Order: structure tokens, then C-alpha cells, then sequence
RNA sequence: GGUAAAACAGCCUGUGGGUGAAACACACCCACAGGGCCCAUUGGGCGCUAGCACUCUGGUAUCACCGUACCUUUGUGCGCCUGUUUUACC
């Protein structure tokens, strides 16, 4: 749409470290509006980060975050940051920045979000994903439809995309959350529905993207004979 | 003292087609300066509503919003299935700015049983060292459902792990994924391996297998 | 914004309400409380003044009385300065 907060910056983070995030706007300029950063630790609620004042420059924090947070606004790049120092495993959390809408319009109310970027603080080291098929057969196939999927497994931190098809390929997708292994690393596992007769002439390619350890991976699943 | 915004219920499953009310309960007077915001799996929160009663342009009118003193209501004229996620109040009084715990909202709907689907693993797996067989479960509502693995019949513990989709914003249905996890040299000390299925939905419990090495 | 013509307001200090792309800060508008200075003091005045007109209260010089001129003070209208708003044309 017309107005979009696009954010950048995070990643895995040491204990202790640092990360600055960015918030770039457009269609419209961040200099007649306040705007906020608000998290979410995975599974939990919002919680209210920081803000910054129009006009004043005035800004806010949360007593959590207060002293080791620095929330700013380039008004010439029309872009907002946070800076956050000191980072302790209790800061891992999706962050979002939003706008606070204009005041005849939307009161007070946040009314454009960024699409969030998750930080996770953790001494662990990034590892990539593995992808293994999963391929139709007669044992995936039930009523004129087969299932196929892929395996993404061995891999940290969170999170992988997975698409099908360069994306082209959407209905009877079913990407499950990750789930943590014992090893400390993550897999999960990207499944799709299709037609049974589609299985010999359409070719499908699922699309693994892992940001934190820079793999793309684009790995075809043709049916197996079972 | 920070402002404190108690929201409830902290879930609830209403059919579609119900009325849904949501009530968050500021510890202190807030004005009418409260929001609501729809927050669905893997996105952003999204404005429903301000001044804790004026609707949001775009938003659609079965979503209003009322005050009495510093209680504040959501309400939903009418669920529909796509309405399925949390909703959050926010107070924008006074600093710093407070949300509510959240309420994750779910769609009761008739009982579907799963399709139930097996995937050996595969070969390029298995020369890394390892080896993992998924069972697929497609689709099915309620979202309470057994897996139970069998390796050669004898019954697997701690030897799984499974993971289970948000409920589907357009059927309201829900799909899940038990990952059998063993080690090459272990898969290949037994030849039958099943997925065994229990769900409302089956009038007797489903099994799907496949014997190893001839998938 | 330019031009032209108007309106409303302007001692100080706080406070509140509002509006300005606006939670605070800032700017402006509108109220309220308290205070200061001037006066002819149960009340009235105060954006600023070396000026102007008139008036009024006290003086000072002429001066028998009367009358005249200047000062001062009460106001009114100017002159001078600021803020906001409105209209017409460009």
C-alpha cells in the first residue's frame, strides 16, 4: 500500500553486544508523526519499546529497556532507529517499528506497521539449513491429490522463508512453525497438496532462504515409486 | 506507576456467525485513548480501532469499540472465519505506552478428520548420517489429535516431535507434522515403520507405513 | 505570498482549555487566578512616547479682580509598535 515502514538490522547478536535496527518510511515523512518500536518474544504479547516526539524530538521508554535503548529519527533519510546496547536473552523478540497515525484521523492509534525483524541474543553460532525432499507416492496420495514437501533441518537461528516455485505455487502450502531440537538447532518442514496427475509434468522447486547463514537453496522434489 | 491494561479472555473459540466481545480494564483513567489491534499468525498488528470507539478507515464495520469509565470493549457483530487471531488493546494515556496481555480468538466449525500421509527419508538424507520419516496430517478440526509411531510395532517414546499449524483462516482447519528422528545406523535395524492416527473425526484410528528400503 | 481594506486583542506571572501534520516541548488563540504601576482611589487606567488636537484635576507665572500662557493629571481622538483573524483582487 502507499504508506510502508520497511525494516532492517537483525540478526543473531552476542550477549552484550550490540545492533542498531532501521525503520525506513515512505509515502509520507517521518518528521509530522511520532513513531514507535514495539516487540513481541516469540509466542508472547506486544510490548511497547520506545518512542519519538514531532517537533520536540521528545523521547519515551519502557523501564525495561530504558538506559541501554536510544531510539532516534534521520528526518533527511526518512528513516528512524534503535539502537540497543547491552542485549540480554530476555531482548530476543521481533521488533517493530509503527507510525502513530495523524490526530484528526486515527487518534493515537499505531496505523502502519513495519513487516518486524527479529533479534535473537544468544553465544550460539549460525548454522545453515540442510533441505531434504519429501516426495509424493501412492502413499501420499488420496483422492486425486498428492502431498509433497520439504525437510529444512539443522539450522539456527530462526527464521527460514519457504516458498514453492519461486512463489508462483501458494494454495495447499503448509509451512509448520520450527520446532527446537535437542542439539539446540531448528527444523521444520514445508508440505503442499497438488494434483495426482499434475505429478508428471509439473516440476516443483521449494525455496529455502536462512538470511543468518546466507543460503538460498532451491531443491526440486519429484515423486518417489513406493 | 505504569498503566496497566488487564485484557480477557485470555482465549476463546466462538462458532462464526457469533457475536465476540473482548474487555480490557485499565488500572487507572486512560481518557478514551486505547486502541485495538488484529494481529494474525506471522504479521504485524493491524489498527481496528481508536479513541477506543472510532472504527479505522478500511476496517470492516462488524469490528466496533466502546467505553464505560476504564472499561473498554471489542466487539465482533458477527465472527467471521478469516477473523481468526489475537487482538490486543493498547493505552496511549501516558508513558510509557501499555498493551494488553492479548486474546487469541478461534474458530469452532464441524468436525473434519485428517488425511494422514507418510514420507520415508530420503536418500540424500540417509548419507549424511541420519534419517527422518514425516507423518503428515492434513487438514482436520479440532486441532486435538494422537500420533503414535510404531517400528516394527513396537512403540516409540521421546524418539518424535510435532508441530501444528495455525488454524486456517479460510476452513478453519488445522494440519500437523510428527518428525520420527533416528540415526542411519538404527533405521536400518528395523523394516516397518508406522504412523497410527487417532482423531474424533476417524471412527477407528488411521495407520499409514511403509516398509524401509522399498519406497 | 503580494496589494488594499477591516476586525479583535496587547502591564506582569502562573494555570487551564483548544488549535497548529502537535500526548511533551514550541507557536498561536481563548479563559481563569494572583500580582505590579498610574489616578481625581468604595472606583478607574496601564502595547509605546521628547509629539498633535481637545478636555478634565491640580499647580506656576503674569496678576487688584477678571482674564491669558505654560506645566501636570483624568479621559477621548490621533501618532507609533506588536500578535492573531477576516474580506476583495492578483
Amino acid at each position: 500500500s502507499e504508506v510502508q515502514l520497511v525494516e532492517s538490522g537483525g540478526g543473531l547478536v552476542q550477549p552484550g553486544g550490540s545492533l542498531r535496527l532501521s525503520c525506513a518510511a515512505s509515502g509520507f515523512y517521518i518528521s509530522y508523526s511520532s513513531i514507535h518500536w514495539v516487540r513481541q518474544a516469540p509466542g508472547k504479547g506486544l510490548e511497547w519499546v520506545a518512542s519519538i516526539s514531532p517537533y520536540s524530538g521528545s523521547t519515551y521508554y519502557a523501564d525495561s529497556v530504558k538506559g541501554r535503548f536510544t531510539i532516534s529519527a534521520d528526518t533527511s533519510k526518512n528513516t528512524a532507529y534503535l539502537q540497543m546496547n547491552s542485549l540480554r536473552a530476555e531482548d530476543t523478540a521481533v521488533y517493530y517499528c509503527a507510525r502513530q497515525g495523524y490526530r484528526r484521523r486515527s487518534g493515537r492509534g499505531f496505523d502502519y506497521w513495519g513487516q518486524g525483524t527479529l533479534v535473537t541474543v544468544s553465544s550460539a553460532s549460525t548454522k545453515g539449513p540442510s533441505v531434504f525432499p519429501l516426495a509424493p507416492s501412492s502413499k501420499s496420495t488420496s483422492g486425486g491429490t498428492a502431498a509433497l514437501g520439504c525437510l529444512v533441518k539443522d539450522y539456527f537461528p530462526e527464521p527460514v522463508t519457504v516458498s514453492w516455485n519461486s512463489g508462483a505455487l501458494t494454495s495447499g502450502v503448509h509451512t509448520f512453525p520450527a520446532v527446537l531440537q535437542s542439539s539446540g538447532l531448528y527444523s521444520l518442514s514445508s508440505v503442499v497438496t497438488v494434483p495426482s496427475s499434475s505429478l508428471g509434468t509439473q516440476t516443483y522447486i521449494c525455496n529455502v532462504n536462512h538470511k543468518p547463514s546466507n543460503t538460498k537453496v532451491d531443491k526440486k522434489v519429484e515423486p518417489k515409486s513406493c | 506507576s505504569d498503566i496497566q491494561m488487564t485484557q480477557s479472555p485470555s482465549s476463546l473459540s466462538a462458532s462464526v456467525g457469533d457475536r465476540v466481545t473482548i474487555t480490557c480494564r485499565a488500572s487507572q483513567s486512560v481518557s478514551s485513548a486505547v486502541a485495538w489491534y488484529q494481529q494474525k499468525p506471522g504479521k504485524a498488528p493491524k489498527l481496528l480501532i481508536y479513541s477506543a470507539s472510532s472504527l479505522y478507515s478500511g476496517v470492516p464495520s462488524r469490528f466496533s469499540g466502546s467505553r464505560s469509565g476504564t472499561d473498554f470493549t471489542l466487539t465482533i457483530s458477527s465472527l467471521q472465519p478469516e477473523d481468526f487471531a489475537t487482538y490486543y488493546c493498547q493505552q496511549s494515556y501516558s508513558f510509557p505506552s501499555t498493551f494488553g496481555q492479548g486474546t487469541k480468538v478461534e474458530i469452532k466449525r464441524t468436525v473434519a478428520a485428517p488425511s494422514v500421509f507418510i514420507f520415508p527419508p530420503s536418500d540424500e538424507q540417509l548419507k549424511s548420517g541420519t534419517a527422518s520419516v514425516v507423518c503428515l496430517l492434513n487438514n482436520f478440526y479440532p486441532r486435538e489429535a494422537k500420533v503414535q509411531w510404531k517400528v516394527d510395532n513396537a512403540l516409540q517414546s521421546g524418539n518424535s516431535q510435532e508441530s501444528v499449524t495455525e488454524q486456517d483462516s479460510a476452513d478453519s482447519t488445522y494440519s500437523l507434522s510428527s518428525t520420527l528422528t533416528l540415526s542411519k545406523a538404527d533405521y536400518e535395524k528395523h523394516k516397518v515403520y508406522a504412523c497410527e492416527v487417532t482423531h474424533q473425526g476417524l471412527s477407528s484410528p488411521v495407520t499409514k507405513s511403509f516398509n524401509r528400503g522399498e519406497c
